RNA sequence: GUGGGAGAGGGUGGUGGAAUUCCCGGAGUAGCGGUGAAAUGCGCAGAUACCGGGAGGAACGCCGAUGGCGAAGGCAGCCACCUGGUCCACCCGUGACGCUGAGGCGCGAAAGCGUGGGGAGCAAACCGGAUCCCGGGUAGUCCACGCCCUAAACGAUGCGCGCUAGGUCUCUGGGUCUCCUGGGGGCCGAAGCUAACGCGUUAAGCGCGCCGCCUGGGGAGUACGGCCGCAAGGCUGAAACUCAAAGGAAUUGACGGGGGCCCGCACAAGCGGUGGAGCAUGUGGUUUAAUUCGAAGCAACGCGAAGAACCUUAC
RNA sequence: UUCCCGGGCCUUGUACAAGCUGUACCGGAAGGUGCGGCUGGAU
C-alpha cells in the first residue's frame, strides 16, 4: 500500500527542504502514483523512478506520459549499482541526490546500502515513522541512540527537516511520519580505523545496551573474558571509564577505543 | 451414587488406610471433585491432604492408567 | 525370527504424524512403520487413512515374525488413535490390552508460544 | 423444500397389466412426450421375452428390478473443507428410483440396434442377475461400507 | 485475660513424583519435525518411535471453586521450626487509654542495574527459512546480597464510627441445632441517591471527624530549578502559544471480524440445456468518408430498434 | 440444511451520523516482539 498525500503543497515543502533546482536531477526510488515524480519532472532536468515490478509501470503511462524528463527504468534498487545508471542517464544531470516514498518499510536496507556504495553524490531526504527517523537526529545519549546513529552519522552528517501527522496519509498509519535529510561527509567522519573491526565493536557495545559498557565488551566481543584486563587497560588509556553505557559515548571516543582496542588484541 | 455414601464410620485424617482411601481415586490415580465424593469443604480439603501425604509414603499412585479406549 | 508370538504396540499418535512400532515382551522394539513409510507427505500424514495404513502394514510385517497376539498401549492424541485401534484389532490380531498412556506434565516445564493462554 | 416434506404422485396402474411398477419403467423410458412410442418398445420387449422365455414376463419384471436394486449407498458431506462419503441406507422409494434409472440407461448403451431387442437382452440379463445395471449397482455397494471409519458422520 | 477455630499469610531447613533436555547401553531402521502450502533444520558416525540406567535446572497435574489468607503488591507438592494478622465463647480485668494523620520511616507485580554463581525448558535483540508464520538463539526468566522503585498498583470507589426493608446462595465459628446468633465472600432488590448506566447493611443512601486531590482541551507530565539513582529513569512541576470546543452516559439509525433463528429450483434429488461445431443477432475493440447516439455487474448485450435497398437517419 | 447465493426478524460492538497499559529492545518499524497486568473485550 501507498500512503496517499491528499494534502497539497506538502511534496513542495519536502522538495524547498530538499533545495532541488533546475540544475539538479533527483532519482526516485519509489514511483508510486507519479506525484511525487510530478513536481521532480515539473522542477528538475531530468528525474528517474526506479521499478522493482512491471506490474506496476502501465500507470505512469498516463501519469508521467505528459512530462518527458522523466525516464522509467525497470530495475530493482537492491539489485543494481545505481552508479553505472548514475554515469549513464544522468550524465547531462550535475546535482547527485535522491528523494524516495517507501512504505516505511523498506527504507532502512536502501538507505543503508545506498552509503554501502560510497557513491557521490548530494544526499537523500526521506519520510518515515518518527522513532525510526535515523532514531530522531540522535545524539551520544538518550533512548534514540544507537548502532544505526553512529553508521549514519559515521558516513553523512544528519538531520530531520520536518514532522508530519496523520490526516496527510490517507490509509491513516496510526502512526506520525517525519522527513529527515542526509548530506555526504567529505570522507568518513571519523579521522581513521578499520571499518570492519569498528563496526564490530559499535554492535558489540550496543548489544545488551541496558548493561554497561565493560560487561558488553567482555560478553558480545569474541572471547573478550581471557584478555578483559587488557581490555579495562585501553579504557584507562583511552580515558575512558567502564560504569558509562555504550549510550553515553560519542562516535569520536568510539573511534579511539577502535584504534586502542585493534592495535591490543586483534 | 457417591463415595461418602458406601461407607461407614471412619478417620479422615489417617494416612495408612488404604482400603478406604483407594476409593476417592478415578480410574487414574486423580482425586475426584465434591461432584463424585460427595462431601463439604473442611472434609475434602483435609481429604485431599491426607491422599497426598500418603502418595508421599508410596501407599497410593500419584497416577495411573485407565483400561480403556 | 523372535517368533515370541506375542508383543506389545506402542502408537505414538501426533498431529502431524503417526508411528507405530511392535516390540517384544522385554520392551527390545521389533519393528516400526510410520507415515513416510507408506511415502505419504506433507499435512495429510495426520489424515486417519494414513494411519490405517501403515497399521495394517505393522500388522503384516509383525505376522511375518510369527505375532498373535499384542497389547496397544496408546501414547499422544494424534487425529488418528481411535481408527487406528479399529484398524489393528480387526487386523488379525488377538489383542489382549489397550490402554490409554498419553504424558502429560505434573506442570512442570513452560510450554511453547501457541500452548500458552491456559485456563 | 423447507417446511413441506413433499408428497409423492401416485401413478396409473397399467392398462394391460394393471400394475404401477410397468408405468413407472415406461415413463423412465419415455421421452420427448413419446409414450405411445415408449410403450410399444416395451411390448415388443415382453413379446422378446414371453418368446425367448416360457414363463410369464411380469414375475421377471419384479425379480430383476429387485436384482438390481441398490441397498446401500454414499452420500458427500462437507467438513471443514474435506468430503466425507458416508454410506447410508435407501428408501423403498429410492431404491425403485435408482433402479429403473439403472435398468434404461443400461438397456440404451447396448450394441444392439433395435430399442426392444437392447432393452429385451438388458432385462433378461438383469433377471439372470449379471449386467451393466446389476454391475452399477454392486459398483455403489461395494463403494460404500469402505468409508465405514467415515460412518460416524450422520449426515 | 481464659478456651478454642479456619487459612496458597511470611521466613528458614529438608525431600516427592510426573514431564522436558542431555550422556550411556540393550535392541532396532529410513526418514523425523513443521504450517494455511511447505520450506529451513536433524538423521546412514544410525536419527525418530522403544526399554533400562544416570546428570541436572525450573514449575508443582487431579484436588480447585463461582473457594481461602494478606494492608497492598501478592500467595498453592509435601514435612518440620520460628513468626505476623484475625474470628468466636465466658463477660473475668483496666477505665476514654480513642479516630485520622502533612513530613519521616518501612513494604512495593513485571521489567531494568551492580557483584558472584546457575542455566532444563521458554524466549527481546540477532541469524536463517516460505510469503503475520516456522526453525535456531545471547540477555533475561533462577538463586544470594545490594539497587531501581513504576502500572488498566482497579472495586477506576481514603480510613473510622452510628442509623435505614428484606429474599437467596456460599465459606468459617457458637448454641437449646434444618431454628436461632457472630464474622467474611457473591446475586436480586425497600426507602433513598445518580446526568444516565447503575449503587443499594460489602451504599455510590442519611450524618459526624481527619487526610489527599480537582478547576476547559492541546502544548505536557514537556522545559527549567531542586532532591533521589551507577544508568535507565523517578519525584516535584510551569509558561509562551493555539482551538471553541474536549468529554460522560444514554436514544434512534446503518455497518462489521459478530453469533442465533426463518425462508426463496438457494443448495440438495432429477430432467433438459448453451460452454465444443456450422449459422442469426447483439455488443467491446479493429477498420474506414462515416462504419452516428444512448445502455456496462446482477438490474447493459435478439435492450431503445414492435421490420435500415431510397426513405428511416440522427453519420 | 451439509454447504453456497440473496433476503427477513433478533442479539451484540471496534468505528461512525480484540483493545489498552508499565518497563526493555529493534542495521524488514502503516510498527513488531519479549515479561507481566487490566476489561474500559465474545466463548
Amino acid at each position: 500500500g501507498q500512503n496517499f498525500l491528499i494534502d497539497t503543497n506538502i511534496l513542495n515543502r519536502i522538495v524547498d527542504h530538499a533545495e532541488v533546482t533546475e540544475k539538479t536531477g533527483v532519482i526516485e526510488i519509489g514511483p508510486g502514483i507519479g506525484a511525487l515524480t510530478e513536481q521532480l519532472a515539473k522542477r528538475a532536468k531530468k528525474v528517474v523512478a526506479f521499478e522493482i515490478d512491471q506490474r506496476l509501470l502501465p500507470i505512469l503511462k498516463d501519469t508521467l506520459s505528459p512530462y518527458e524528463n522523466v525516464t522509467v527504468i525497470h530495475q530493482d534498487v537492491l539489485k543494481a549499482d545505481v552508479k553505472s545508471v548514475i554515469e549513464e542517464q544522468f550524465q547531462d544531470c550535475d546535482e547527485i541526490m535522491v528523494v524516495a516514498n517507501l512504505p516505511y518499510y523498506v527504507t532502512t536496507p536502501i538507505i543503508m546500502k545506498l552509503l554501502e556504495e560510497h557513491l557521490p553524490l548530494k544526499g537523500i531526504v526521506v519520510m518515515l515513522q518518527k522513532e525510526v527517523a535515523e532514531r530522531m537526529a540522535a545524539d551520544p545519549s538518550s533512548k534514540e541512540y544507537g548502532s544505526l546513529s553512529i553508521a549514519v552519522q559515521f558516513y553523512t552528517e544528519a538531520k530531520t527537516v520536518m514532522i508530519v501527522p496523520k490526516t496527510v496519509f490517507v490509509p491513516q498509519p496510526n502512526v506520525d511520519s517525519a522527513v529527515i535529510r542526509l548530506i555526504l561527509r567529505d570522507g568518513p567522519a571519523v579521522d581513521v580505523e578499520n571499518e570492519s573491526f569498528f563496526f564490530q565493536l559499535i554492535k558489540a557495545s550496543f548489544a545488551q545496551r541496558r548493561k554497561t559498557l565493560l560487561n558488553n565488551l567482555v560478553n558480545n566481543l569474541p572471547e573478550g573474558k581471557a584478555q578483559k584486563s587488557t581490555i579495562e587497560q585501553v579504557l584507562e588509556e583511552t580515558n575512558i571509564d567502564g560504569k558509562r553505557r555504550g549510550e553515553s559515548l560519542s562516535i569520536e571516543e568510539f573511534a579511539a577505543l577502535s584504534n586502542g582496542l585493534y592495535k591490543a588484541l586483534f | 451414587a457417591k463415595v461418602k455414601a458406601t461407607l461407614g464410620e471412619f478417620d479422615l485424617r489417617d494416612y495408612r488406610n488404604v482400603e478406604v482411601l483407594k476409593r476417592f481415586l478415578s480410574e487414574t490415580g486423580k482425586i475426584l471433585p465434591r461432584r463424585r465424593t460427595g462431601l463439604s469443604a473442611k472434609e475434602q480439603r483435609i481429604l485431599a491432604k491426607t491422599i497426598k501425604r500418603a502418595r508421599i509414603l508410596g501407599l497410593l499412585p500419584f497416577t495411573e492408567k485407565l483400561v480403556r479406549k | 525370527k523372535r517368533q515370541v508370538a506375542s508383543g506389545r504396540a506402542y502408537i505414538h499418535a501426533s498431529y502431524n504424524n503417526t508411528i507405530v512400532t511392535i516390540t517384544d515382551p522385554d520392551g527390545n522394539p521389533i519393528t516400526w512403520s510410520s507415515g513416510g513409510v507408506i511415502g505419504y507427505k506433507g499435512s495429510r500424514k495426520g489424515t486417519p487413512y494414513a494411519a490405517q495404513l501403515a497399521a495394517l502394514d505393522a500388522a503384516k510385517k509383525a505376522m511375518a515374525y510369527g505375532m498373535q497376539s499384542v497389547d496397544v498401549i496408546v501414547r499422544g492424541t494424534g487425529a488418528g488413535r481411535e481408527q487406528a485401534i479399529r484398524a489393528l484389532q480387526a487386523s488379525g490380531l488377538q489383542v489382549k490390552s489397550i490402554v490409554d498412556d498419553t504424558p502429560v506434565p505434573h506442570n512442570g516445564c513452560r510450554p511453547k508460544k501457541k500452548f500458552r493462554k491456559a485456563s | 423444500a423447507r417446511r413441506r416434506r413433499a408428497e409423492v404422485r401416485q401413478l396409473q396402474p397399467d392398462l394391460v397389466y394393471g400394475d404401477v411398477l410397468v408405468t413407472a419403467f415406461i415413463n423412465k423410458i419415455m421421452r420427448d412426450g413419446k409414450k405411445n412410442l415408449a410403450a410399444r418398445i416395451f411390448y415388443d420387449a415382453c413379446k422378446i421375452i414371453q418368446e425367448k422365455t416360457g414363463q410369464e414376463p411380469l414375475k421377471v419384471f419384479k425379480q430383476a428390478v429387485e436384482n438390481v436394486k441398490p441397498r446401500m449407498e454414499v452420500r458427500s458431506r462437507r467438513v471443514g473443507g474435506a468430503n466425507y462419503q458416508v454410506p447410508m441406507e435407501v428408501s423403498p422409494r429410492r431404491q425403485q428410483s435408482l433402479a429403473l434409472r439403472w435398468l434404461v440407461q443400461a438397456a440404451n448403451q447396448r450394441p444392439e440396434r433395435r430399442a426392444a431387442v437392447r432393452i429385451a437382452h438388458e432385462l433378461m440379463d438383469a433377471a439372470e442377475g449379471k449386467g451393466g445395471a446389476v454391475k452399477k449397482k454392486e459398483d455403489v455397494e461395494r463403494m460404500a461400507e469402505a468409508n465405514r471409519a467415515y460412518a460416524h458422520y450422520r449426515w
